[PDB]
């Protein structure tokens, strides 16, 4: 098998997810004390728009 | 043509290396990947018929 293939070590994902038909990756967060959830959500949306 | 195209473009599922029966003393697990499919036309044009 060495004369036809090149088996080698590699780094790869061990779990795959999809949300509404598109590949998705989930990350969590926690708002700081004194800041409303609406501001946090707007900031996250702006960052995503970045 | 049909047989050559169908017996030469197929996915391979190779499994894992440290399967769970796991003869005593095993300390690591891996995964094996093949990718035996064709994606572009310049390589569909190189299939072997005879």
């Amino acid at each position: 098998l060495s004369s036809i293939a090149t088996v080698s070590w590699q780094m790869g994902t061990e779990q795959s997810v999809r949300f509404n038909g598109y590949p998705a990756m989930e990350l969590s967060g926690s708002p700081a004390t004194g800041v409303s959830t609406g501001q946090a959500m707007e900031a996250v949306q702006k960052m995503v728009d970045e | 043509v049909g047989s050559a195209l169908s017996a030469q473009n197929i996915q391979i599922s190779a499994g894992s290396i440290g399967s769970l029966p796991a003869v005593r003393g095993q300390t690591v697990t891996a995964t094996v990947t093949a990718q035996g499919q064709l994606g572009t036309a310049e390589e569909f044009g190189n299939v072997i018929l005879r």
